[PDB]
C-alpha cells in the first residue's frame, strides 16, 4: 500500500529533469565540430561543523512542525537541545575551528 | 489551458502593443515610466519572444537637409 | 617557373546543396554565433586601453553582444591587443589552442599586423601575429580608435554569416605528425619559484665584503 | 515489493559492507564500508515500520537516530585518519600493524 | 513524453524564467553604468538570452588533456538537476499546483544540499591546480550558508503549522497584506535573503577572478554545453530562491481586490481587454510579479555591496547568520 | 498503477547494490566516494516507497549533503600520489573475507523467509512528521536529549584530534624525566 | 524580411552587377553570400578602398610595392590580375565567381560604372558592390544606381 | 616541462605524442607541419621537409635542450617551407576559412 499523496508526479519529474542534461548534451553532440594542493585542514574543519549542525536542523523539524499542538513542556525540553548545541557553536569560534 | 481565446490575448495582441510602446518612450521616459517598462517585458516575455525577429528598432534614415 | 607562391586549384567540387529549411536552420546557427561572440580579455601593450575604453560607458562593448570572458575555454573571440614579443609568442598560441573550435581571432593595432614601429629594427618582436595564428579581420591604426574597433567587429559579423554549417570539418586541426630522436644535452631549469628564500641573498659573499 | 524483499535487500547490503570492512586497503574505504552497514540496519528498520506497527511508527523514529549516530561516527571517524596522516604520511591498513603482539 | 500538462507548463516557465533573468541582468547592470545594454539583437536585447545560449551548443565541448572523463561530464549534471527538480514545490496561482507534497520546503533544502558535490566532482575532474583550490572553496561556501537558510524556514514553518507550501501561503491569504510573513518575521527574512543570495548570486562568488586568489574559479576548464549548465543553471536557482522568498514570506498568489484606478501598474481605462488579460494571467501567475522584484533586487544588490573576500565570507555565515538564525527561532517561539 | 511501484522498487534496489559494489570493489577511491552518494540517494528513494517521507528528506540532507561532503573533503586532503600497489602483501586473506560475507548473507536469507512476520493490513503514515514529533517529546525524549550530548562531544573530540598544533609545537612544558609535547609519557622501548 | 528564398541568386545572374544596401552594423549582409555560394558561385570578398585603379587591378597585372622600411630596396611584386587568375583556378563544373566588395561607398562614380560595364564584357563573372546603409537589406542593379 | 616551439606552420615539441596528450621526453622531437591547413600539400613535399627536419635535428645534435634551440630549428623549417612556395612546389589552400596569405602574395616570375 502507498498512502503518500502527491508523489505520482515526482517519479515523472525525476525522469524529465534528468532528460534535460542527457538529451541536451546529446543535442550538442550532433551540432558541434609541481601539482600540489597544500594539506590545509580547514576544508575538513568547515565540513565537520556542518555535519553537527545539519543534524541539529533535522532534529528541530519535527519540533517546529508539531509545535503549536505540543505545549510548553515540549519547549523547555527542546530548549535543552538548542542550548547545549550553542555551547558547541561557541567552542568552534573560540578554538579557531572555523577561522579560515 | 485555453485553446485560442485567452492565449492570443496574452501571446500576440497585447505584446504587439508593448512593442509600439517600447519604440516610442524608452529613452525619453521618466524615472517612473522606466521601472514600469521593465515589468511588462518581464511578464509578456513568452509573448514578446515570438514577435522578436519581425520588428527591427533600427533608426530611420535621415534626410540630409544641409 | 611561372608564378611564385602559386594558388592550389580546388579539385573538390564543393557540392554544398540544401533545401530552404536547412538554410533556414543555418540562419539560426549563423545569427546566434555572430550576435553573441564573447571576447577573451587579452591585452599586452598600449592597444588595451583603446579596447578597455570600449568596455566602459562612452562606447558600449556589450551592445553588439560581446560579453568579455577572462578564460580561453569560455571565450571564442580574441582581439590581439598589443605587441607580441618572442616571449608572449608561445603564451599566445597556447591561448589560441585552448579555445572551442569556432574561434575567429581579429588582429588589432599596427603591431599585430606587421609589427608597426617595431618592424625596422627590433631584435625581439614577432612582426605580425599571422606568423602565429590565423587572423580573420585586420585593423590598422596606432592605436585604433574605440569607434574603429567596433568597426572591425562589424566586419567580423560579415564573416560569421558567410560560414557554412556543413563545412565544419575544416574547423578541426589536422595531424601531419613526424618523430625524430635528438642528441641534445638536457639542462636544468633556470627560473624555479624562489626569490626571497634563495640562499644567495642573506649574506654578502667572501673575498668581496672586505673592501665594501 | 513486499516486506520480504526489503529484508533480503538489507541483508545483501550488509554483506557488501562486511566485505569492504575486511578487504579494503585504504583507510577511508573502510569508513565508507562501515556506512553501508549503518544503512542496512536502516533499510531493515523502516521496512519493519511500514508493514509492522504502521499506525505509530516506532521504526522511523529509530531510523532517525541511526543517521545521527553514523554522521557523528564518521565525523569522529575521519578525524582519526586525519590525525594519522599527519604522523604516518600514508593511509594503508597494512601499515598500521606495529602493535603486533 | 511528458503527457502531464502541468509538468510541461511548468518546464516552460522554468525555461522562460531563465531568459528573463539573463536579460534583466544585462539591462539593469547596464542601466547602473549609464550605457545601453545589448542592442542590435532582437528589438532591444530580447534575443540576447537566446543567442548567448544557442552559441554554447555549437562549440566543441572538448576536454583537457589528463582529466577524468565520467566526472567531467557528470560535473554540471549534479549542480543543475536538484535545482530543476525543486521547482515541483512552488505553487504559483490559486488554481494551479503541480504536486501537493506533504513537505517541500524541507525537500527543497534537502535537494539543495547535493549541489556541493557537483562543485566537487567538477573542481576535481577538470584536473588543474586552480580548480581544486577553487572547487574546495566553492564547495565550502554552500556549506556555510545552508544552516542559516534552513533555520529561516524553521521559523516560518512554526507559524504555518506545516511544511506544505500551499498550507504556508494559505495562512497569508486571510488579510491580503496584513498577514504576509515579512511583517511577523522581519529578522528571519533577511536571514533567508542574505543566505540565498550567498548561494547563487554573483557578488559572493569567486568566478570573476579580478582578485586572483585562483585563476578563474572552478569553471575554468569548462566549455560549450557543459559551461551552459554552469551559466544558464545559475539563474535557475536565482529564480527559484527568489520565488521561495515570494512564496514563504511574501504571500504567493495573495493580494486584495484589484478594482482600482489606473495607477495599479496597468493601462488607463477601468474595464479594457488589456486589463482583463493583465488580471487573468495574474489570476494564473501572481507570484512572478513578486518573484521578479527580488531578481531585480539581487541584480541591483550586486552593484551595491563590495566584493567581500572568502576570509570574511565564511565569517558571515557561521559567525553572524547562524546565531541570528537561532535567536530568531526562539523569538518565533515563546521564550 | 501498482506495477509501477514494483518496477521502481527493483530499479532502486539495483541502484544501491551496483553502487554498493562500487564503493567496495572499485580501484579508485574518489570514484568510490562519489558513488556513495548513489547509495545514499537510491536508499532515500526507497524510503519514499516505504511511506517514510520525512526519513528520506532527512537522509539526503545528512548522508548526501553533510556526510558525503565530509568524505570528499577528507579524500581531497589525502591523495599523496603514492599507492605503491603491493597487492600480494602477505597472503590471500581477501578470499577468507568472501566466505564470511557470503556466509552471513546465506545465513540471513534463511532467517528472513521462514520467519512468520505479523504484517498488518492497516493504512500507515497519518502525516508522519506529526506522529514522529510527538515521539520526540513523549517517549523518545531521553534518546533525543542524549543525541545533543553525543553531538557536542563529537565536536569537542573531532576538533582536538584534527586541528593544527600551531599554538606551541616546540613546548618543553616541565620535567621529572623527559616527555615530548602531545604524546603519552611512556616512551617506546624494546626489551 | 526574415525567411529569404533564392531570389538573390537569380537577381545577380540577371543584372550582372548588384548593389547591396545593408544595415551598417553588418551580420545580415553575409546571409546572401551563402545562398550565392550554395548555388555553385564562388565568392572573392575584396576591399573597395584597397583596390587601386580597377583597370590595373582586376584585368591587368599590377606592381604591388612592398614596404621596404629603409632596410630593403624598392621591390615590385607583379601580382597576376585577380579576376582572370581566380577564374582559371575554378573548374567549369561550377559557375563563375563574384567580387563581394565591402566598404564600397568610397569608390568613385566612374569606378562604379567600370564595375558595371565589365561584368557583361567578362563571361561568368559578377560583382556585388555593397554600398550604403538602410534599415532593411535590399538590392538593385548597379545600372540604376549610377544613374541615381 | 614540455619545451616547444609553436609557430604557425611548425609545432616542434620536445616529447613524443601518445594519442593527443603529449608527454615530455628527453630524446625525441615531434613535429607536425601545418596544423591549420593553409598550404595545400601533396605526396612529395610532405616527405621533402623530412630531408630538412631530420637533417636539422642531426646537424644540431650537439647543443643544449633549450627552447632557444627548438626555436632555432623551427625558424629553419619555416624558411624551408617558404622555399617550397617560391619554387612553386606546393600551393595555398582555398577551402580555408581565412585568406591572409601569410607567406607573401601570389606573384608571377619576372613580370
Ligand atoms: S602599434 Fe603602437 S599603439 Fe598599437 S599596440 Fe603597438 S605600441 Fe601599442
Amino acid at each position: 500500500v502507498f498512502v503518500l499523496s502527491g508523489y505520482e508526479y515526482f517519479l515523472g519529474f525525476l525522469i524529465i529533469c534528468s532528460l534535460v542534461p542527457v538529451l541536451a548534451l546529446a543535442a550538442s553532440a550532433l551540432l558541434r565540430p609541481g601539482a600540489w594542493i597544500q594539506f590545509n585542514v580547514r576544508y575538513y574543519m568547515f565540513a565537520l561543523v556542518f555535519v553537527i549542525f545539519d543534524v541539529e536542523t533535522v532534529f528541530l523539524y519535527p519540533w517546529a512542525v508539531a509545535f503549536h499542538q505540543l505545549g510548553l513542556l515540549a519547549f523547555i525540553e527542546a530548549l535543552i537541545f538548542i542550548a547545549i548545541l550553542v555551547v558547541a557553536l561557541v567552542y568552534a569560534w573560540r578554538k579557531r575551528a572555523l577561522e579560515w | 489551458g485555453v485553446y485560442g481565446a485567452l492565449a492570443g490575448l496574452y501571446l500576440l495582441v497585447v505584446p504587439a502593443i508593448v512593442y509600439a510602446y517600447l519604440n516610442a518612450r524608452w529613452y525619453v521616459a521618466s524615472s517612473f515610466e522606466r521601472a514600469f517598462m521593465y515589468f511588462l517585458v518581464t511578464f509578456f516575455f513568452p509573448g514578446l519572444l515570438l514577435l522578436a525577429p519581425f520588428i527591427n528598432f533600427r533608426p530611420q534614415p535621415r534626410s540630409l537637409n544641409s | 617557373p611561372a608564378i611564385l607562391n602559386p594558388i592550389a586549384r580546388p579539385e573538390v567540387p564543393q557540392e554544398l546543396a540544401e533545401n530552404i529549411i536547412l538554410t533556414s536552420l543555418n540562419d539560426v546557427y549563423d545569427w546566434a554565433r555572430l550576435s553573441s561572440l564573447w571576447p577573451l580579455m587579452y591585452g599586452t601593450a598600449c592597444c588595451f586601453i583603446e579596447f578597455a575604453a570600449m568596455i566602459g560607458s562612452r562606447f558600449d562593448f556589450d551592445r553588439f553582444g560581446l560579453v568579455p570572458r577572462n578564460s580561453p575555454r569560455q571565450a571564442d573571440l580574441i582581439i590581439t591587443s598589443g605587441t607580441i614579443t618572442m616571449k608572449m609568442a608561445p603564451a599566445l598560441v597556447r591561448l589560441y589552442e585552448q579555445m572551442p573550435s569556432p574561434k575567429y581571432v581579429i588582429a588589432m593595432g599596427a603591431c599585430t599586423i606587421t609589427g608597426g614601429m617595431f618592424s625596422s629594427d627590433s631584435y625581439s618582436a614577432v612582426r605580425g601575429v599571422d606568423k602565429l595564428i590565423p587572423v580573420d579581420v585586420y585593423l590598422p591604426g596606432c592605436p585604433p580608435r574605440p569607434e574603429a574597433i567596433m568597426d572591425a567587429i562589424v566586419k567580423l559579423r560579415k564573416k560569421i554569416a558567410n560560414e557554412h554549417i556543413n563545412e565544419r570539418g575544416n574547423l578541426a586541426q589536422t595531424h601531419r605528425l613526424f618523430t625524430a630522436k635528438h642528441k641534445m644535452k638536457p639542462v636544468p631549469p633556470i627560473l624555479t619559484g624562489q626569490y626571497l628564500n634563495a640562499p644567495s641573498r642573506q649574506a654578502p659573499p667572501p673575498a668581496l665584503a672586505a673592501a665594501m | 515489493m513486499q516486506l520480504t524483499y526489503v529484508l533480503i535487500l538489507a541483508a545483501l547490503l550488509f554483506c557488501i559492507g562486511i566485505y569492504g570492512l575486511v578487504t579494503s586497503r585504504n583507510a577511508v574505504r573502510v569508513l565508507m564500508s562501515i556506512e553501508l552497514l549503518l544503512n542496512a540496519v536502516n533499510l531493515n528498520l523502516i521496512g519493519f515500520a511500514n508493514y509492522l506497527d504502521g499506525q505509530q511508527i516506532k521504526g522511523q523514529v529509530f531510523a532517525v537516530f541511526v543517521i545521527t549516530v553514523a554522521a557523528a561516527e564518521a565525523a569522529v571517524g575521519l578525524a582519526i585518519i586525519l590525525a594519522i596522516y599527519r604522523n604516518r604520511d600514508t593511509v594503508d591498513m597494512e601499515k598500521f600493524n606495529l602493535l603486533k603482539w | 513524453l511528458w503527457l502531464p500538462l502541468p509538468m510541461l507548463m511548468m518546464l516552460i516557465v522554468a525555461t522562460v524564467g531563465v531568459l528573463v533573468a539573463v536579460w534583466l541582468e544585462r539591462k539593469i547592470s547596464a542601466a547602473v553604468q549609464q550605457r545601453i545594454g545589448p542592442e542590435y539583437i532582437g528589438p532591444l536585447g530580447i534575443l540576447a538570452p537566446l543567442a548567448d545560449g544557442l552559441k554554447l551548443i555549437f562549440k566543441e565541448d572538448v576536454l583537457p588533456a589528463n582529466s577524468d572523463r565520467w566526472l567531467f561530464t557528470l560535473g554540471p549534471a549534479v549542480v543543475v538537476i536538484p535545482v530543476f527538480l525543486s521547482y515541483i514545490i512552488v505553487p504559483f496561482g490559486q488554481n494551479l499546483l503541480i504536486s501537493n507534497l506533504a513537505m517541500g520546503v524541507f525537500l527543497w533544502i534537502a535537494l539543495s544540499s547535493i549541489a556541493p558535490i557537483g562543485l566537487l566532482m567538477a573542481g576535481y575532474a577538470s584536473n588543474n591546480k586552480y580548480s581544486l583550490l577553487g572547487g574546495l572553496r566553492a564547495a565550502a561556501q554552500s556549506i556555510s550558508y545552508e544552516i542559516p537558510l534552513a533555520l529561516a524556514v524553521l521559523a516560518v514553518a512554526m507559524m504555518s503549522n506545516g511544511l506544505g507550501t500551499v498550507e504556508i501561503v494559505e495562512q497569508q491569504s486571510q488579510y491580503g497584506i496584513l498577514s504576509w510573513n515579512v511583517w511577523r518575521q522581519p529578522i528571519g527574512f533577511l536571514v533567508f535573503w542574505i543566505a540565498a543570495l550567498a548561494e547563487c548570486e554573483r557578488l559572493p562568488f569567486d568566478l570573476p577572478e579580478a582578485e586572483e586568489e585562483l585563476v578563474a574559479g572552478y569553471q575554468t576548464e569548462y566549455a560549450g554545453m557543459k559551461f551552459a549548465l554552469f551559466y544558464l543553471g545559475a539563474y535557475v536557482n536565482l529564480v527559484l530562491s527568489a520565488l521561495l522568498v515570494s512564496v514563504l514570506y511574501f504571500g504567493g498568489w495573495s493580494f486584495p481586490i484589484p478594482l482600482e484606478t489606473i495607477a495599479n501598474l496597468l493601462g488607463v481605462s477601468e474595464t479594457n481587454p488589456f486589463l482583463q488579460i493583465a488580471f487573468a494571467v495574474l489570476g494564473i501567475t501572481m507570484t512572478l510579479i513578486k518573484a521578479y522584484f527580488f531578481v531585480f533586487l539581487a541584480i541591483l544588490l550586486r552593484w551595491t555591496v563590495p566584493r567581500v573576500r572568502i576570509d570574511q565570507l565564511l565569517d558571515l555565515g557561521w559567525k553572524f547568520l547562524l546565531p541570528v538564525g537561532l535567536v530568531n527561532l526562539l523569538l518565533t517561539a515563546g521564550l | 498503477a501498482t506495477l509501477t511501484q514494483t518496477i521502481t522498487f527493483f530499479a532502486l534496489a539495483a541502484a544501491v547494490i551496483i553502487a554498493a559494489l562500487g564503493v567496495v570493489l572499485l580501484d579508485n577511491v574518489v570514484y568510490s566516494a562519489f558513488l556513495l552518494g548513489g547509495v545514499f540517494l537510491s536508499i532515500a528513494g526507497l524510503y519514499i516507497l516505504m511511506n517514510a517521507d520525512f526519513v528520506s528528506a532527512a537522509q539526503i540532507l545528512i548522508y548526501v549533503g553533510a556526510v558525503n561532503v565530509l568524505i570528499l573533503f577528507a579524500i581531497m586532503l589525502v591523495n599523496k600520489r603514492e599507492t605503491y600497489t603491493p597487492v600480494p602483501g602477505r597472503w590471500l586473506r581477501q578470499g577468507g573475507a568472501a566466505v564470511v560475507s557470503l556466509g552471513v548473507f546465506a545465513l540471513l536469507t534463511k532467517m528472513i523467509l521462514q520467519t512468520p512476520w505479523q504484517l498488518s493490513s492497516v493504512p500507515p503514515t497519518p502525516d508522519s512528521i506529526t506522529t514522529i514529533g510527538q515521539h520526540f517529546f513523549s517517549d523518545f525524549l531521553l534518546p533525543f536529549e542524549l543525541a545533543s550530548v553525543l553531538l557536542l562531544m563529537a565536536l569537542i573530540g573531532a576538533v582536538v584530534l584534527a586541528r593544527r598544533e600551531l599554538v606551541l609545537e616546540p613546548e618543553p612544558i616541565l620535567g621529572e624525566e623527559v616527555v615530548p609535547p602531545l604524546e603519552l609519557p611512556e616512551r617506546p622501548r624494546e626489551p | 524580411g526574415l525567411l529569404a528564398g533564392y531570389q538573390f541568386v537569380k537577381d545577380l545572374e540577371s543584372a550582372g552587377a548588384l548593389a547591396l544596401f545593408v544595415p551598417p552594423e553588418g551580420g545580415f549582409e553575409g546571409r546572401y553570400q551563402r545562398r550565392l555560394r550554395s548555388k555553385g558561385y564562388t565568392t572573392l570578398p575584396m576591399s573597395a578602398p584597397g583596390l587601386g585603379d580597377l583597370a590595373a587591378y582586376l584585368t591587368q597585372e599590377h606592381g604591388i610595392r612592398p614596404a621596404h622600411t629603409g632596410k630593403e630596396d624598392i621591390r615590385v611584386y607583379f601580382q597576376p590580375p585577380l579576376v582572370t587568375y581566380h577564374l582559371e583556378n575554378l573548374p567549369p563544373n561550377a559557375k563563375g565567381l563574384v567580387l563581394w566588395l565591402i566598404d564600397g561607398k568610397r569608390l568613385s562614380k566612374q569606378e562604379f560604372a567600370y564595375l558595371a560595364q565589365l561584368t557583361q564584357t567578362l563571361p561568368k563573372f559578377k560583382v556585388v558592390v555593397e554600398v550604403g546603409g538602410d534599415r532593411v537589406v535590399r538590392w538593385e542593379p548597379l545600372a540604376d544606381w549610377v544613374a541615381a | 616541462m614540455l619545451l616547444k616551439s609553436t609557430t604557425r606552420h611548425v609545432h616542434i615539441y620536445a616529447g613524443h605524442v601518445v594519442d593527443g596528450e603529449v608527454h615530455p621526453d628527453t630524446e625525441t622531437l615531434t613535429l607536425n607541419v601545418d596544423p591549420d591547413n593553409e598550404l595545400e600539400w601533396n605526396e612529395a613535399a610532405l616527405a621533402k621537409v623530412e630531408a630538412k627536419f631530420r637533417e636539422l635535428v642531426a646537424n644540431a645534435a650537439g647543443e643544449d635542450l633549450t627552447e632557444y634551440n627548438l626555436r632555432r630549428i623551427g625558424s629553419d623549417l619555416e624558411h624551408f617551407i617558404r622555399s617550397l612556395l617560391m619554387q612553386g612546389e606546393i600551393g595555398y589552400n582555398l577551402n580555408s576559412r581565412v585568406r591572409n596569405y601569410s607567406l607573401g602574395i601570389p606573384r608571377v616570375n619576372h613580370s
